[PDB]
């Protein structure tokens, strides 16, 4: 310890300031010029980061905090000069001159005064200056006073402009990461209120910088994938003119702002939208913008291109609507046929092979219902352009011999093999739609409805599918006429055959199985607006189901399509709409948690989760409610697909520890469909969970639970090894897992992953995390699983073809106008960059680089080389124009 | 345990405000999914319950067997202890994985039903040949070559620390190290430098004692060295040598100089095998660089050939202050004479005069050490 | 309690653990055991003091005084050469110095009735370090080419290579100009040591210290019996 | 300004993992258990299933049977011998003599046939994996390419050419040159290439302990290999495991001659291997035995010599494509300057020509870092050069 010699810091600032009471009064010079002396040599020997160990920052206020407690409030005479000498030195070591109840008294000594211009003694130095006082600022003045008197006196009206330089004062000094520290202070700065603070820093944001927008930009998506209602309300509409004001980026728009049109204003995304029509720059970004808006996120837009100047930019409208519609047909005409796909697959019933040889002879399994399964031999390898010629006969030989939801079945597989199409789908289903059958007519017909999804031109707005439906007074032809019209019409929001609907809900016909299935048909089609189709549906239920105590026909069906039509806002309005709307016995407010929870898909707001538990636990439930709380899990099964990648880890760690172990009814019967809603991406933290509780068969309970695990464990696609864990599975399923009841379910498992080598993007999160729909056409299986009465009459209608919405698998596409470069590309693992070292180290997969058209897989983002520069949207969006610029010798 | 690979950020930013909220979503919401258990079925404890179940299912007498097949229908032929080998089944707790033939399992005594698995105590062998901690000083301690340690930081060094320059480049390093001059010249010395520098795995093995004296156990021994070299990770081999091989004839080897031959075989073949190697450099050195297979010295089985010349006399005054550097050198001596004393001395010399001089000085009780202990040291060491 | 290679009682029924039986051997005791080598002192010892005073410099400084070499900057030795004709007192020697300092000597001969405590096979000779390092104040000592290569495999482990000290080995032959250049090497070797044929004065007093042990008649004349 | 706020939110979530984590059961660090969830299986079922009616059935190996009678003779491991008979739910068929079968420890009768042992060092040399290379890294040697690969795959890809023809095509080929000429690079392209079973067989793994116990593996070898449809099997370094007979005076190397010889049985006569095909790579081909070199076991004959220009050349666009260089350098110079080199020197000519590049701070080589490469390579290494007495193979 050496210690003496050199103090003169503990010495002569020891002295001269318990000499300052001695020098204030009577003695005038020795008051300003030491305190001079004083402030000069505190500013100077404290600008430098490398000695944080002052020796009159950690000295000083052994006595000179009792000094200035008797020097500033004491003196009582304060003129205009001996302020910007005192509350200039006085201010700087006050964050650590007093301990932790500072953040009451921050203004004994700086509400005294401001001195001047407080960032000329904050010029070099950092953040131990002012900064770190003005984040105790922020934390707790400003919340005191900004949580109920925002609009006051000085400690808002100078605290707008002094967290205005000290903002700009991060992007002052140096350009490191604490450009990303600003966005800190315009948060913890008037966290609901967040417009006033970035109207102050939007402009200065706009003078800032041209490159410094980016990791600035991605830090306020993230922030806006989430938050409480009134953050992610203000925050994302603050997000938008960010690359528009100051950035000219412009071709990420309708993607992104995907994200900013429902809770915000429906409108605004429509005005958006003029943003899209405003920037009418060329060809290329205008291309590629309003590639997305017809079947990449949403559809209901093919109304607002036909202004006066259609020649090709505006007349782009009908190629958006059904020409790259038909390079999503190319992809598997030209680019499929060519890699591995022939005209029939078929082995995976040949996959279906050796269990005549293990364990004895075979030649057993005779049950009726495989054929059901062997439906799918056709059906499920027949997407993406599988046409068959004489190769349907297994739909043939068995359309014409019994089990007449096979005969809707194979006439109903015709449009899962004839996908995304308009040109022959009409002409294919007529060479077996003239049989004089109410089974045949209306599957196939109700393949007419799957074969022009996604197209809406003029296939049927009341051409086909109403001369379907006008037949009716008897089965399928008043059932089956109705649902591939909003399944087709999905994307649409026509309101004419909307009310060429809402007859089927007001007819009040004593046909419940197309009643049901009317609000799963009207409710795809809107989920804004038309209150009229709310109120037909709950007039039904008050006629229907107030008289009655009897099964899910009515829950699993008539609340769906409410929730459908009241989908995607967080601003807890249409709770009270719908739930104070069926107020009734608790079997009809089984809807309680519908419109409530089915508005809030994607969003944080674990006050809903608590409310998703809390009120029905468990309570012992002696066979009351186990249907609503099958329900209750059935809404808790969002919150969970579209946060993306986060914090979905011990979403597994706990989903075989919750339930379905030691539940009583909701997890050994239903909440399985936790891992059947929320993916299909593939990870064994479940994919090795779930066949501890799988091939525990655990037949005491109804056991079809477990089985109706088993398909819907198998509802995984990018399909994998699994084979092992599921042809062992129905390897055990010959002699056990009785076919009687199940030969149609274990093909259907085995059938599902690999329907045909690719077009496995159905997940509800295309560019980084943006919903395209998804969840319309998805939800309503899901929800008519309640394991019962429906895996051989009534759910023949849904478990075919209920997702359709299947926006194919790859991005690798060229899209030049002439179509001759293939690409320069380069897969790897989903993105690592936040922020780090100049150029951001993007990812780690550089292992694999291809060309052509191949597969995309789960976890990938494609980067590039070759000086092309990919100038086009530069985030996501798999029809990158790719035009080339070259400006680098 | 592995939950979330995402630790980039490196500052304040709502990302990582908002992916840690969101490991608080799948915490939050699922820990309000950890509490219904024991709270709807009881019915057990599963903490110890089912565990004890497993405990009362396996017996106390727990013996131990050995895997030499598997039939995939939960049953194989596993080998006593006594030899006489069972056909008994595999239960579930068996984790059927950790199961190769030649495995040590835990069976039933009543029925031998395979059991468990048995973590294995390895093999002494490995900590034999494995160096455990840094032996010695730095490059620093050298001195005077100056060039040639930039080979081996380049062909050693820079490729584990950097795997950058290599990726910029579009190339591998080179594979083979070699070193060779006169007996004495530090050698191994720099071997003992690279061990402090590295953090890879160190195997270190004399060329004498590759030989033995049955048959084939030198190949096997070649066989299983390059399976413990492969079998952990990044790693350097150092050869110490390998002359010997082929100089002395020893008659506790049964086999002639054609059992030496096909040992050389077996190590031609574990350089440039086929087989995919891994990242498992090799150093290697000798004095008699000339008696050796040339096949061995090719480029491809070894890249860089590295000669150590005999030290002249400006670098021998600077060893001379390396070996001097701790001791109480007394003001009589005078290095400049001791440099020309032999006109070829190696490093091992200067310290071998230093350390018997020492030694002299410890006769006499003294603290520093004078000039006659140099002229009586001189005679001592070199002259003989 | 329980103690790695360590015997115990047990139950037959249910192979239940019942005591821990005593004890039975180091891996080492049963080794010397069977080599049987001559213990010896200081006090049997027949004039050859000059050369105690060289192996103690060598031997017996680095143990109890190891600080000592600090002092002068310098490494501790580990290797000795004993050279001279046969007969001369390098058993007892190197049997004593280890007898007076504490250490285990442990010399290695290469047979096959040592090979079952070191090891099954011990495919090097490096095994024995186990037990060396157990018993980490060891000397190891070695007879009159298995043993040349020997030693140059010991040597280049105690290079810098092992970190345990205290471990030191002697090597006792005759005719050193035959032996290797690579044993030659002079920073290899530390010290080497000839022990002459005695004279008429150190034939005196090996039949002084001989004769101890037998039942004389007075008047002898020793010095005549020596000459 | 969350500055602790964001670090105690990330760490308490991080610990509350563990806090939950322990709760679920991975724990208790084991000598070789499952996890506690993973084992579900038997717990309740098939604890009392899969034990208490389940059986050991120990197996053994038979001798032989009888006539008339089933009255079988077994033998076991240690034990005697007995005469013992079959079960009801197998037929006496498949219970052919020299066979392992399970038997039950009271009755002794026979349950169910076992496959037979394939001690599993013969196992281990299987290759299960292929290697990456491909017969466009091994350019230079195209036409020993063609006339290696008309004899490896055609009669296996295509089995219709030769018998249609009414030809038997060849079954054994060597592959022989200089060290680093790309033969066994060669192979990797094979064992890339092909489908059927690769045995990779290294001639010094061979050399056994005992006397004939490596032609016993030479055996299992060619019986796991006869059980296959098609087979490759390939050598290396086969002058390890046979160079001829010499034998004078005291015996000397006789203990690899008979496992040669065992090869050369295995190879030759009495209902040969069939569809197993064989491929030796060796250094020096003079050493060998006359016998071995017959026709019939080696027929196709492959010389690997060094390239004439353009197949170098070929080898530095092969090994110089993937890195960073001047544009307007050639290669033909760089081959003019090598008259005999192998492919595996242009490699490292490549590869230390590169280093030139890293040595000061250069991102691309230049042409004269690679004359910086040939005078250090070529000619200052001038001295081993590993090539002139293998040009004569002595
Ligand atoms: N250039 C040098 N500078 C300082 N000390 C050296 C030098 N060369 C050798 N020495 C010393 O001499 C001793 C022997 O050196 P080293 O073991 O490297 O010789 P070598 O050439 O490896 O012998 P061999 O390889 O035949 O065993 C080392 O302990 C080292 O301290
Ligand atoms: N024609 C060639 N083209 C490119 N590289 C080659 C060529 N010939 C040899 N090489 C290089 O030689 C290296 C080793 O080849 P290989 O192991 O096949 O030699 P070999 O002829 O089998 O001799 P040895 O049996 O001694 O190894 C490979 O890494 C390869 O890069
Ligand atoms: N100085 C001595 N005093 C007494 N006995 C000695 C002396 N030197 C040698 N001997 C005798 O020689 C024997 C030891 O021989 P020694 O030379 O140590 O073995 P080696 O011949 O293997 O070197 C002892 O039994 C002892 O009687
Ligand atoms: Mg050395
Ligand atoms: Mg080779």
């Amino acid at each position: 310890m050496e210690e003496g010699g050199r103090d003169k810091a503990p010495v002569q600032p020891q002295q001269s300031p318990a000499a300052a009471p001695g020098g204030t009064d009577e003695k005038p010079s020795g008051k300003e010029r030491r305190d001079a002396g004083d402030k000069d040599k505190e500013q100077e020997l404290s600008e430098e980061d490398k000695q944080l160990q002052d020796e009159l920052e950690m000295l000083v206020e052994r006595l000179g905090e009792k000094d200035t407690s008797l020097y500033r409030p004491a003196l009582e005479e304060l003129r205009r000069q001996i302020r910007s000498s005192t509350t200039s030195m006085t201010s700087v070591p006050k964050p650590l001159k007093f301990l932790r109840p500072h953040y009451g008294k921050l203004k004994e000594i700086y509400e005294n005064m401001a001195p001047g211009e407080n960032k000329r003694f904050a010029a070099d130095i950092i953040s131990v200056l002012a900064m770190t006082m003005s984040g105790e600022r922020e934390c707790l003045k400003y919340r005191l006073v900004g949580s109920q008197e925002e609009l006051a006196s000085w400690g808002h009206e100078y605290v707008r402009h002094l967290a205005g330089e000290v903002a700009k004062e991060w992007q002052e000094l140096d350009d490191a990461e604490k450009v990303q520290r600003e966005p800190l202070l315009t948060l913890v700065k008037e966290i609901v209120p967040y417009n006033m603070a970035h109207n102050a820093e939007h402009e200065a944001c706009d003078l800032l910088m041209e490159i410094e927008q980016v990791d600035m930009l991605e830090k306020d998506i993230d922030e806006n994938a989430y938050a409480k209602v009134c953050l992610y309300l203000t925050s994302c509409v603050n997000y938008v003119p960010e690359p528009e004001n100051s950035a000219l980026l412009r071709c990420a728009l309708g993607v992104f702002r995907k994200f900013s049109r429902f809770p915000e204003a429906l409108r605004l995304a429509l005005m958006l939208n003029d943003m899209e029509l405003v920037e009418d720059i060329f060809t290329s970004c205008k291309d590629v913008v309003v590639q997305k808006q017809m079947a990449f996120m949403l559809g209901r837009h093919g109304v607002f291109l036909e202004l006066s100047e259609d020649v090709e930019e505006y007349e782009d409208l009908t190629e958006i609507m059904s020409n790259v519609q038909l390079n999503s047909n190319f992809l598997a005409l030209a680019r499929e046929l060519d890699i591995m796909e022939p005209k029939v697959p078929d082995d995976i019933y040949k996959t279906h092979l050796e269990n005549n040889r293990f364990g004895g002879s075979g030649s057993q399994v005779d049950s009726a219902r495989m054929n059901l399964a062997s439906s799918f031999v056709n059906g499920f390898v027949n997407a993406a352009f599988g046409q068959d010629k004489l190769l349907t006969d297994d739909g043939n030989k068995w359309l014409y011999k019994n089990k007449d939801h096979g005969m809707l079945s194979a006439a109903a597989s015709l449009g899962m093999i004839l996908l995304w199409d308009v040109d022959g789908g009409l002409t294919q289903i007529d060479k077996y739609l003239y049989s004089s059958e109410d089974y045949i007519k209306s599957g196939a017909l109700l393949a007419c409805g799957i074969v022009n999804s996604g197209v809406r031109n003029e296939c049927d707005p009341a051409l086909a599918l109403l001369s379907d439906y006008v037949l009716h007074n008897s089965n399928t032809m008043r059932l089956g006429s109705i649902f591939g019209l909003g399944l087709a019409y999905a994307g649409s929001n026509r309101e004419d055959v909307l009310t060429l609907l809402l007859p089927v809900m007001g007819d009040s016909k004593s046909s419940m199985e197309v009643a049901g299935v009317t609000a799963l048909a009207c409710g795809m089609i809107a989920v804004g607006s038309c209150n009229g189709d709310v109120t037909s549906t709950i007039l039904q239920t008050i006629m229907e189901k107030s008289e009655t105590e009897l099964k899910d026909t009515y829950a699993r069906w008539l609340p769906l399509g409410l929730g459908l039509n009241h989908l995607g806002k967080g601003e807890a309005i249409e709770a009270i709409l719908a739930a104070l709307e069926v107020v009734s016995e608790p079997f009809r407010s089984f809807a309680n948690t519908l419109v409530d929870v089915c508005a809030y898909a994607g969003s944080g707001n674990v006050l809903k989760v608590q409310q998703l538990l809390h009120i029905c636990s468990e309570h012992f439930d002696s066979k009351e409610k186990e249907e609503d709380k099958d329900k209750k899990e059935k809404k808790d099964k969002d919150k969970k697909e579209a946060p993306a990648d986060m914090g979905a880890h011990q979403g597994v760690a706990v989903l075989g520890i919750a339930l379905i172990a030691m539940g009583e009814e909701i997890g050994a019967e239903m909440a399985l469909r936790t891992f059947g809603h929320l993916l299909r991406y593939g990870e064994p933290t479940l994919r090795r969970a779930v066949p501890l509780a799988l091939a525990l068969i655990s037949v005491s309970n109804p056991r079809l639970n477990i089985l109706d695990t088993l398909s819907k464990f198998s509802h995984d696609a990018d399909p994998e090894v699994s084979y092992n864990s599921i042809f062992a599975m129905g390897m055990v399923g010959s002699g056990t897992n009785n076919a009687r009841l199940a030969a149609m379910l274990r093909q259907l498992a085995q059938y599902h992953a690999k329907d045909p080598n690719n077009l496995f993007m159905v997940r509800l999160a295309q560019g980084l995390t943006h919903l395209g729909k998804g969840t319309l056409t998805l939800c309503p299986y899901h929800s008519d699983r309640q394991l019962m009465s429906q895996v051989a009459v009534a759910g023949l209608l849904t478990v075919l073809v209920s997702f359709l919405d299947v926006r194919n698998i790859i991005l690798g596409k060229s899209h030049y106008v002439l179509y001759g470069l293939v690409a320069a590309m380069q897969p790897r693992m989903l993105v690592t960059f936040d922020e780090e070292l100049r150029p951001l180290p993007v990812s780690v997969r550089v292992g694999q680089a291809v060309d052509v058209v191949g597969q995309a897989g789960k976890p990938k983002t494609i980067t590039g080389f070759q000086t092309h520069t990919t100038p086009v949207l530069l985030a996501h969006g798999e029809r990158a124009e790719l035009a080339t610029e070259e400006f680098l010798p | 345990a592995s939950k979330l690979p995402l630790v980039t950020p490196h500052t304040q930013c709502r990302l990582k405000l908002l992916k840690l909220e969101r490991i608080k979503d799948y915490l939050l919401m699922e820990e309000e999914f950890i509490r219904n258990q024991e709270q709807m079925k009881p019915l057990e404890e599963k903490q110890e319950e089912e565990r004890s179940k497993v405990d009362d299912l396996r017996g106390t007498p727990m013996s131990v067997g050995t895997l030499e097949e598997i039939i995939d229908d939960n049953h194989a032929i596993v080998s006593t202890s006594v030899g006489s080998e069972h056909y008994v089944s595999i239960l579930s707790f068996v984790d059927k994985d950790l199961l190769e033939p030649g495995c040590s399992v835990l069976l039933n005594h009543k029925v031998h039903a395979v059991i468990g698995v048995l973590m294995d105590d390895t093999d002494p062998l490995v900590t034999v040949m494995k160096v455990e901690k840094a032996p010695q000083e730095t490059y620093a301690d050298i001195g005077g070559l100056d060039n040639q340690i930039q080979e081996i930081k380049e062909s050693v060094e820079l490729p584990l620390t950097h795997p950058e320059y290599y990726e910029e480049m579009g190339i591998k390093p080179p594979k083979g190290v070699i070193l060779y001059g006169p007996p004495g010249t530090g050698k191994t010395l720099l071997a003992k430098a690279v061990a402090n520098q590295t953090s890879a795995t160190f195997l270190r093995v004399v060329g004498s004692e590759l030989i033995q004296k049955y048959l084939g156990d030198g190949p096997k021994l070649v066989r299983e060295l390059f399976r413990v070299a492969e079998e952990h990770a990044p790693s350097i081999v150092f050869i110490d040598e390998i002359d010997a091989i082929g100089t002395k004839r020893y008659d506790s080897n049964s086999g002639g100089e054609r059992e030496i031959q096909r040992t050389m075989l077996e190590l031609l073949n574990q350089l440039d095998g086929f087989d995919s190697r891994g990242d498992v450099k090799v150093i290697m050195a000798t004095n008699r660089i000339e008696t050796l297979d040339p096949a061995l010295i090719r480029p491809g089985r070894i890249d860089r050939k590295i000669e150590f010349p005999l030290p002249d006399e400006k670098t021998k005054k600077r060893i001379f202050q390396i070996h001097t550097s701790r001791m109480t050198l007394a003001d009589d001596v005078t290095l400049d004479d001791l440099i020309m004393a032999k006109d070829d001395l190696s490093g091992a010399d200067i310290k071998a005069i230093c350390t018997e001089a020492g030694l002299m000085a410890l006769r006499e009780r003294r603290m520093k050490v004078t000039n006659e202990d140099f002229k009586k040291s001189k005679e001592n060491v070199l002259y003989k | 309690d329980v103690t790695p290679n360590c015997r115990v009682a047990l139950r037959n029924d249910s192979y239940t653990l019942h005591k821990i039986l005593p004890n039975k051997v180091d891996p080492l005791v049963s080794l010397m055991m069977v080599e049987k080598v001559p213990d010896s002192t200081y006090e049997m010892i027949g004039g050859l003091d000059k050369q105690i005073k060289e192996i103690k410099e060598v031997i017996e400084l680095p143990v109890k005084h190891p600080e000592l070499f600090e002092a002068l900057g310098i490494a501790q030795p580990k290797g000795v050469l004993l050279y001279g004709p046969p007969g001369t007192g390098k058993t007892l020697l190197a049997r004593a110095v280890a007898h007076h300092t504490d250490c285990t000597f442990i010399r290695v001969s290469g047979s096959e009735l040592v090979q079952k405590f070191i090891g099954e096979g011990a495919r090097m000779v490096r095994e024995l370090f186990v037990m060396a390092r157990e018993h980490a104040p060891s000397i190891i000592f070695m007879d009159e080419s298995e043993v040349q290569r020997t030693m140059l495999e010991l040597l280049n482990q105690l290079d810098g290579f092992e970190a345990t000290k205290n471990i030191k080995v002697i090597m006792a032959t005759n005719r050193i100009d035959i032996l290797d250049s690579a044993l030659l090497r002079p920073g290899r070797i530390d010290r080497k040591i000839e022990f002459p044929p005695p004279n008429e004065e150190a034939r005196l007093d090996i039949l002084k210290i001989h004769s101890r042990k037998m039942n004389l008649t007075r008047g002898i004349n020793l010095r005549k019996i020596a000459e | 300004t969350y500055s602790r706020q964001i670090k105690q939110v990330e760490d308490d979530i991080q610990q509350l993992l563990k806090k939950i984590n322990e709760l679920t059961g991975i724990k208790e660090s084991d000598t070789g258990l499952a996890p506690p969830a993973l084992w579900d299986l038997a717990a309740d079922k098939q604890t009392l299933q899969s034990e208490q009616p389940l059986q050991v059935a120990r197996c053994t190996k038979i001798i032989n049977a009888d006539s008339e009678d089933p009255k079988y003779i077994i033998n076991v491991k240690q034990f005697a011998k007995f005469v013992v008979d079959l079960s009801d739910q197998v037929a006496p068929t498949d219970i052919e003599e020299g066979m392992r079968v399970g038997v039950d420890r009271n009755k002794y009768q026979i349950h169910i046939p076992l496959p037979p042992k394939i001690d599993p060092t013969v196992t281990m040399m299987q290759v299960e994996e292929k290697p990456d290379v491909t017969y466009s890294d091994v350019g230079g040697c195209k036409e020993q390419i063609e006339k290696l690969r008309e004899v490896v795959e055609t009669p296996l890809l295509h089995p219709e050419r030769f018998v249609n023809l009414g030809i038997e095509p060849p079954k054994g080929v060597l592959l022989f040159g200089p060290p680093g000429t790309g033969k066994t690079l060669c192979a990797r392209a094979v064992a890339n290439r092909t489908d059927a079973c690769f045995i990779r067989v290294i001639g010094s793994e061979l050399v056994q302990k005992y006397v004939g116990e490596g032609a016993r593996m030479v055996r299992e070898l060619f019986e796991m290999a006869r059980t296959k449809k098609a087979c490759l099997i390939f050598f290396d370094e086969i002058d390890a495991i046979g160079g001829a007979r010499f034998d004078d005076g005291a015996g000397g190397d006789n203990e690899v001659q008979r496992t040669m010889l065992e090869l050369i049985n295995q190879l030759d006569g009495f209902d040969p291997r069939g569809n197993i095909k064989v491929l030796m790579a060796t250094n020096r081909p003079d050493t060998l035995d006359p016998a071995l070199m017959r026709p019939g076991r080696l027929d196709r004959k492959i010389e690997f010599s060094l390239p004439d220009l353009e197949g170098r050349t070929h080898i530095f666009k092969i090994h110089a494509r993937s890195m960073s260089v001047e544009r307007d350098i050639r290669f033909e110079l760089l081959a003019r300057l090598c008259p005999n080199s192998t492919g595996a020197e242009i490699r490292s000519v490549c590869t230390e020509a590169g280093m030139f590049a890293i040595r000061a701070r250069r991102k691309i080589a230049t042409e004269k870092d690679f004359l910086e490469a040939v005078n250090k390579v070529i000619k200052s290494y001038a001295k081993f050069s590993a090539t002139p007495r293998y040009m004569t193979y002595n």
